């Protein structure tokens, strides 16, 4: 039937996609593949829909392209290129700045015989791409295919960091930039070595520096807080005091929505910095011992984890008074 | 006007039409038809916007619409389960309807056409005549199967015809083709409906010469050209292949009640349907009772897997299109699929069916009398084995000892058979039938007329055992009962699985409870351990699933929710919430195993204070076949003593499916969380019994039970003291130790191994283990295995060793019940020598005391031995080797063997030393001993 | 070309067809004497002309279950004259696909890549299924053999193909239908074209031109 169709259609379509997809996608790829041998025998963050609406129109403005690639770094949703089949970049980076996207400049010297990158095709190009955007990146597009082979410069070394703390991303919003052992702050990218990717001070932590930026090393072979940092962490107001916490709360709208929608043990990792990663894989290898919902005991069997029962108490006391 | 029902069946054209086949008191036999409908249970909002309206309505009350989809929840605020009460309805559609968001659509329209008109599918009615107007002669058409079918009255006798048939065909190859061979022979066992046991076999003409043929004439037998010329009075009869096809087919065509053959759908059907094609150019016309609709004989199969993978194989059963209401029976799909035996040849099945004991009376050369009586042997089995000795050629005594019967004489109680088998010394020996060693490819090189009597004989013994094993099966009785417990037609009761049976009870259910169990998510699957395999007194649960679903009060319906936490400090403040919400004993949180990672938790909890659909379907089986053993512990009558025996064998095999029914996903029990559940209490349960069994005895009063009585689930104030006060005699000292056991069993380690000292304090102990350590409906039994029966492996790896339930003057036998190494396609050179190995296999696991040396020396020096001798001396024979060919390089330290005698047993001497470990308790003599016999 | 005993004396085929040519020999002879018992449709003299077609180039099976009682011609489907009553209907219900109307014939037999296939190779002239017992051993064998040299199997039976999967000793890619030879052609609830395409991809086939088999 064409209810069948519609399902067929969509199985193959996202099997020729699968390194864009989603994990209902996947979900989808897997649940179709069974569909169809039991019938016949044999990522980023959120984009505005304001921006869904450019995006779907862009898509379409050259349907050779199959995915929107939007660079998610820094909280910014800020692209390099347009993956289209014949579509030029210039004229996407047109069409999304008549929408209010984020598009890049280019500045770099070109050749007409290409000559191999190395040490200088990738120092002067990093330095002369004269974006004041925080990336590693040296782009350049040939004319003749759309393939990305892409091309940066630095030096892989070691560093004792300096702590496990926030450099000011935004208006009241701190977000974790581990600072390098010079004094300057790390420009992290991903959320994977950006929340509290080995939080260790003063270890001796192999990455590859450049003289200004970097970008963290993972290894080879083996492998500070308080009532304040819970405020601007949901944006709300700076203070030092449980009843001015609850009362600006009740004073917002969608905060008690996010506040209700969330559990207390996320809430007071998230907003201590290091959510989830391995923070678990060493909240189970301590036995825990707690009252009234309070933890007031635990044993070993990071370093932000007594400050972090400390504001866990107070999260849950909070989230009790107020609900 | 009363009738007794025999079989349902339906038509199967252009018009629905359900048809009763039932006999009156007076013997005969009257069809009724009733319009067949589809049924569709829809509430009363959907009722009165229904367009165009409905063919027939009938009010259902106020029902309770249930949503039973289990959602997960990470914290302990559970929304509870949404259920609705609205006013049902009943709708009968002539033809199929798509009507949108109607409940209730996984019950077929025969159980409805059953509980919505209040019908037993096999009980005995007073069909109120007044609406039974007459089609034909023998057909009643009812309209009205409310008003018709009202008075009901009790179970009277009626008569049943038969036709147990069997064929035999001349062939070359394995298996003959109906283009090249013809048939040979072609036996009948006629029992009419006055009770005129008829047996006849025809044969085929074309094979003899015409000299023959006269001599045969001449002997005995009969002669016949034509159709009309045959009598089933004969016993044998000659004929062409042309006559004896037709004969055939006027015998198929006829109304039997059953049909019953042994493989005969596969094989024997479809070859006389094919053959008599080829010959004749005819067909066999199964013509509808009310004789508008005549279908061929055609053979259809049934794949019957609930889950097919890739390049599997599945039991595909072969059935008859037939529609005149005979019931075309064939025994061996039914033995395959009620009991899993180690084979499934006629043969074998009878020689484990069909057994009695014989004493020697008078021995001789190459002859050897046996008497077998039920004054002497259990009684019982001398009648069945004199019943199949009337037409049995071949006796089999204990092992592989068959003989041709010489003569037999069947007494008023018991028999006396001569048996051409040389002299053997012992006085008793049990007497098994059948395996018929005669080369028939050989035989029918050389056909004349002794073979083909010989022959005519080998296939009336062979069409009579198809009754002999359909009486010992009690098919006649089991299909009855299956018919009113799953609330199913006759013909129906053995064709389908557990989901399918089910469904009556469960349909009855939800219309006492008024409920209706509804999804609107799908499932998701989380593959689980399928089977349990683990290596003294045994004491079993009863029934402990059912048990522990009522317990519990597993359900689908009664789950509040899985309270489940993603990781540690998380499950804490969650167990607290959950000891203080959520209390005993009203509430009962058991603990099941997390469904994906990264999780810890997995808590499911369950309101006990309303009984679910499962528990009280549970307990409602429980308590039927308890009325059912009771009501058989106490029956006067032979025929009752069936009935009731088979009603309750029906009500353990519908309860024992419940708990495979509920981890089954496509099924209507379907519940994610109790599977898990019951699964998660009887472990916690039998890991309990574990823990309080360890303990000694000693200064009777003490059995102190190893540990604290202590209820788990929760604190029950039982008197918790491990030192109990039990009456038996005053001095003892045994203690038991570690205790094993798999789900249905558990085997404590007496310190006394010696009966007469077991069974009493067993008896006592069990007594004493289930009134005082156990809680509410978890009961215990008692049985014991004598002298360290071989626990190789899981359950079905033992030796037999009975000792049930008496050990003064006691008899026990110690035969098998493995089913493990009983099978041929193997060897025939080195093993079977256990039959001369387990007598000091056996006794080397019997001493207790000078136990250790014995067997450790033993097993040495035995096997180190045997290497050598038969290396050296070339003496075991070629008998056989009896475990479930193949060659091997003997140069370096048909079965016929080579000129080094060690070609193939090196690993079968390991294998056989693997298997023998667990049952001492040397850790070093044992492991070192096995790791030198590698050189 | 091997020589059997009974009518017609020989079989002819192509040369793609002889991992399993030596035992349809046998298979044959032990049937052909009641086979050619009586006058069938094809003659015996066209049985195995679909024998001659390659299954290299081909990657779909449009199964019939038996040819036209009234004369077929031993390749399935096929029309002499575009008169018969299901390939006019398929030719119909698949002139929407390619969009076009005009045809004086249609026959799959010349769609490069499909191939009609007859389950039951033969039957009695005026009678349906009526040589299936003669049959059933050489249609299970020829059907796993054009199994195993393409990928994709359109059974045209709803209730005649329904254990297909079990008459089949390997795992391929066993697409169903449902008979167009009913009342109202049934075809067009259920899109069954077009699925063969889908099913073309997953491993790099092309796609059906249903449009390379009508006359122009």
């Amino acid at each position: 039937s064409s209810a069948d169709l519609t399902n067929l259609k969509e199985l193959l379509s996202l099997y020729k996609s699968l390194r864009f997809s989603d994990s209902v996608a996947i979900e989808k790829y897997n649940s179709l593949v069974e569909w169809g041998t039991s019938t016949y025998w044999k990522n980023s963050f959120q984009i505005p829909d304001e921006i869904r609406s450019a995006c779907n129109k862009v898509l379409d403005s050259d349907n050779g392209i199959d995915f929107l690639r939007f660079v998610l770094l820094n909280n910014r949703w800020i692209m390099e290129d347009a993956i289209s089949k014949y579509q030029s970049p210039v004229n996407i980076f047109k069409l999304a700045s008549e929408y209010g996207l984020n598009i890049p400049n280019y500045l770099e010297i070109e050749i007409e015989e290409d000559t191999l990158f190395d040490d200088e095709l990738y120092s002067i190009m990093e330095r002369s791409f004269d974006d004041t955007f925080p990336k590693i990146s040296i782009s350049y597009i040939k004319l003749g295919e759309l393939k990305r082979q892409v091309v940066d410069f630095f030096k892989f070394s070691f560093m004792y960091i300096e702590s496990i703390k926030v450099d000011r991303i935004g208006d009241n919003i701190f977000i974790p930039s581990v600072i390098t052992k010079s004094g300057k702050k790390i420009l992290v990218k991903d959320v994977d070595h950006l929340i509290r990717s080995k939080v260790r001070e003063h270890t001796f932590v192999k990455v590859k520096k450049k003289n200004t930026f970097s970008i963290l090393y993972d290894y080879d072979g083996n492998g500070i807080a308080g009532l304040k940092q819970l405020t601007n962490k949901l944006d709300i107001n700076e203070c030092a005091t449980v009843d001015e916490l609850v009362d600006e709360i009740n004073k917002s709208g969608t905060v008690k929505r996010k506040i209700k929608n969330q559990s207390v043990f996320d809430l007071s990792r998230e907003c201590l910095g290091y959510p989830e990663a391995d923070f678990i894989t060493l909240v189970n290898n301590m036995r825990f011992k707690i009252e009234n919902c309070k933890v007031v005991n635990f044993n070993i069997e990071y370093g932000n984890f007594n400050q972090f029962v400390s504001i866990f108490n107070t999260v849950t006391d909070v989230k009790k008074r107020l609900f | 006007m009363d009738v007794r029902c025999i079989n349902w069946f339906e038509s199967h054209g252009e018009n629905r039409f359900l048809y009763l086949k039932s006999r009156c008191r007076n013997g005969e036999t009257v069809f009724i038809r009733f319009p067949h409908y589809f049924y569709y249970v829809v509430t009363d909002e959907i009722y009165q916007s229904l367009s165009p309206p409905p063919f027939n309505a009938r009010p259902m009350g106020k029902m309770r619409t249930i949503d039973i989809d289990e959602t997960i929840s990470y914290n302990l605020d559970i929304k509870d389960r949404k259920c609705s009460v609205a006013d049902m309805w009943l709708i009968e559609e002539p033809k199929k309807r798509s009507i949108q968001n109607a409940t209730m659509d996984e019950f077929f329209n025969i159980s409805w056409f059953y509980i919505s008109n209040g019908i037993s599918p096999d009980g005995c009615y007073s069909l109120d005549e007044q609406y039974l107007t007459k089609i034909n002669n023998g057909c009643y058409h009812c309209d009205d199967p409310r008003n018709c079918f009202a008075k009901e009255i009790p179970r009277f006798d009626i008569p049943r015809s038969y036709l147990f048939l069997d064929i035999e065909c001349h062939f070359d190859k394995k298996f003959p083709s109906v283009f090249i061979n013809p048939i040979s022979h072609t036996s009948y066992c006629y029992i009419d409906l006055s009770g005129k046991r008829l047996l006849f076999t025809l044969i085929n003409e074309e094979m003899l010469t015409e000299q023959e043929i006269q001599e045969a004439v001449d002997r005995g037998c009969l002669r016949i050209q034509s159709l009309m010329e045959m009598d089933y009075e004969r016993e044998l009869v000659l004929c062409s292949e042309i006559v004896l096809l037709r004969i055939a087919k006027q015998l198929l065509e006829l109304t039997f009640d059953y049909v019953v053959t042994f493989n005969g759908h596969n094989f024997d059907l479809r070859y006389i349907t094919n053959r008599l094609e080829l010959l004749t150019g005819e067909k066999i016309i199964f013509r509808s009772p009310d004789k508008k609709e005549a279908v061929h004989l055609c053979i259809y199969e049934r794949n019957q897997s609930s889950h097919k993978g890739v390049c599997g194989m599945a039991n595909t059963t072969f059935h008859v299109n037939n529609n005149n209401g005979t019931i075309f029976f064939d025994l061996y799909s039914f033995i395959q699929k009620s009991e899993k035996l180690d084979s499934y040849k006629l043969d074998s099945i009878s020689k484990n069916a069909f057994s009695c004991m014989g004493k020697v009376l008078n021995r001789g050369v190459r002859e050897m009398t046996f008497i077998g009586d039920d004054t002497t042997d259990a009684k019982g089995k001398a009648d069945t084995f004199a019943k199949v000795l009337t037409t049995g050629n071949y006796v089999t005594v204990d092992e592989d000892i068959i003989c041709k019967v010489i003569r037999k004489d069947i007494l008023e109680n018991g028999f006396k058979v001569v048996l051409s088998c040389p002299t053997l010394p012992n006085d008793i020996y049990k007497l098994s039938f059948g395996k018929d060693d005669i080369d028939l490819a050989q035989m029918y090189k050389d056909y004349n007329l002794n073979i083909a009597l010989d022959m005519a004989r080998y296939c009336i013994h062979d069409a009579c055992l198809c009754q002999y094993l359909w009486e010992y099966y009690g098919v006649e009785t089991k299909t009855d009962a299956g018919a009113a417990t799953y609330v199913l037609p006759q013909s129906m009761v053995f064709e389908y699985r557990a989901s399918t049976i089910i469904k009556g009870p469960l349909l009855k259910l939800l219309l006492e409870t008024k409920t209706i169990l509804v999804r609107s998510e799908t499932k998701q699957k989380f593959p689980y351990e399928g089977g349990k395999v683990f290596a003294v007194l045994i004491f079993d649960y009863n029934s402990l699933y059912p048990n522990v679903c009522i317990f519990g009060n597993l359900s689908p319906e009664t789950l509040v929710g899985v309270v489940v936490s993603t990781n540690r400090l998380e499950e804490e403040i969650n167990n607290q919430l959950l000891l203080q919400k959520y209390p005993p004993p009203r509430y009962i949180t058991v603990h099941c195993e997390p469904r994906l990672p990264n999780l810890i938790s997995e808590i499911a909890i369950f309101d006990r204070s309303i009984e679910g659909t499962i528990p009280r379907l549970l307990r409602t089986f429980l308590a039927e076949r308890a009325r059912y053993k009771k009501m058989l512990k106490q029956a006067t009558s032979s025929t009752e003593k069936a009935i009731y025996d088979s009603m309750q064998y029906t009500y353990k095999i519908v309860a024992n499916s419940v708990y495979g029914l509920m981890g089954f996903r496509n099924s209507a029990l379907y519940s994610y969380a109790s599977a898990k559940s019951c699964t998660s209490i009887g472990r916690r349960m039998i890991l309990y019994l574990e823990s309080v069994l360890n303990g000694a005895e000693l200064s009777n009063g003490m059995l102190r039970f190893a540990n604290t009585l202590s209820n788990p689930f929760y604190m029950d104030d039982r008197d918790i003291n491990p030192i109990v006060k039990t009456s038996l005699p005053i001095d003892y000292r045994f203690r038991f130790r570690s205790v094993y056991g798999d789900t249905d069993s558990v085997f404590t380690e007496i310190d006394s191994q010696d009966v007469d000292k077991s069974i009493e304090i067993a008896k006592e102990l069990e007594r004493l283990i289930n009134s005082r350590v156990l809680f509410n409906n978890f009961k215990i039994e008692f049985e014991a295995v004598y002298k360290n029966l071989i626990m190789q492996s899981k359950k079905k790896y033992t030796t037999m060793k009975y000792s049930a339930s008496s050990n003064s003057k006691s008899v026990p036998e110690r035969i098998n019940k493995g089913t493990s190494e009983t099978r041929r396609d193997v060897s025939k050179f080195h093993k079977n020598m256990i039959k001369t190995y387990k007598t000091r296999l056996s006794e080397m696991l019997s001493e207790g005391r000078m136990n250790s040396n014995q067997v450790c020396i033993d097993i040495l020096r035995s096997l180190e031995t045997d290497l050598r001798s038969e290396f050296d001396s070339r003496s075991s024979p070629l008998e056989l080797f009896m475990l479930s060919a193949y060659i091997c390089p003997a140069n370096v330290p048909s079965f016929k063997l080579g000129s080094n005698q060690r070609i193939f047993y090196e690993v079968y001497f390991k294998r056989l030393t693997s298997e023998i470990v667990n049952l001492l308790d040397n850790k070093v003599l044992c492991i070192s001993f096995f790791q030198r016999m590698f050189g | 070309s091997v020589t059997i005993s009974h009518a017609p004396y020989t079989i002819t085929y192509h040369d793609d067809w002889e991992p399993v040519m030596s035992q349809l020999v046998e298979f044959y002879n032990e049937v052909a004497s009641w086979l050619l018992r009586d006058e069938t449709s094809p003659i015996p003299d066209k049985f195995f002309i679909q024998l001659k077609q390659p299954l290299r180039n081909k990657r779909v099976c449009v199964c019939g279950i038996d040819p036209y009682p009234k004369d077929g011609t031993g390749v399935p489907f096929e029309s002499p004259n575009f008169t018969k009553k299901s390939i006019k209907e398929i030719a119909s219900s698949i002139s929407r696909l390619t969009g076009v109307i005009d045809y004086k014939g249609y026959n799959l037999n010349i769609i490069d890549g499909v191939i009609p296939w007859n389950y039951y190779l033969s039957c009695k002239l005026g009678e349906t299924k009526s040589h299936a017992i003669y049959w059933d051993k050489i249609s299970k064998l020829l059907l796993q053999h054009i199994t195993k040299h393409v990928s994709v199997l359109y059974c045209l039976g709803k209730t005649d193909f329904s254990n297909i999967r079990a008459k089949l000793e390997s795992p391929v890619t066993t697409i169903v239908g449902y008979h167009p030879a009913a009342r109202d052609h049934q075809f067009e609830k259920d899109r069954s074209f077009e699925i063969i395409n889908v099913l073309l991809e997953l491993d790099n086939k092309t796609p059906i031109n249903w449009a390379q088999g009508f006359i122009y």
